[PDB]
């Protein structure tokens, strides 16, 4: 099959909302949830494993987060901030050197945005923590 | 703000 069509497109686009409001309600299950249905609706979107590795993330759930992470850079090649998913998985791994090739790439693509910087240096100052 | 994904 193709694409799916408009309204079941829009509704995975809707499930992203939704669970984006999930986790704007704190509850990040729901988010997973709902992130899946969008993955129901569609498949290729590193937006909706993003934030599901995003809402695992939130709930420790790191081993599906990196699996999720790292799945949305399959689907989207270049998602920076899916980068940034799969980097705090390894991250919160423990895999501080990992993470930071991770953290490292999203802040060669924008070494403007701080909010790549941050996890960058955290990441980097933990490695010359670890001498 | 509400920029998750």
């Amino acid at each position: 099959t193709d694409p799916p069509a408009d309204g079941a497109l829009k509704r995975a686009e809707e499930l992203k909302t939704q669970a984006n409001d999930y986790f704007k309600a704190k509850d990040y299950e729901n988010a997973i949830k709902f992130y899946s249905q969008a993955i129901e609706l569609n498949p290729s979107n590193a937006i909706y494993y993003g934030n599901r590795s995003l809402a695992y993330l939130r709930t420790e759930c790191y081993g599906y987060a990196l699996n999720d992470a790292t799945r949305a850079i399959e689907l989207d090649k270049k998602y920076i901030k899916g980068y940034y998913r799969r980097a705090a998985s390894n991250m919160a791994l423990g895999k501080f050197r990992a993470a930071l090739r991770d953290y490292e790439t999203v802040v060669k693509v924008k070494p403007h945005d701080k909010d790549a910087k941050m996890k960058y240096q955290e990441c980097n100052k933990i490695v010359k923590q670890k001498a | 703000m509400e920029e998750v994904d």
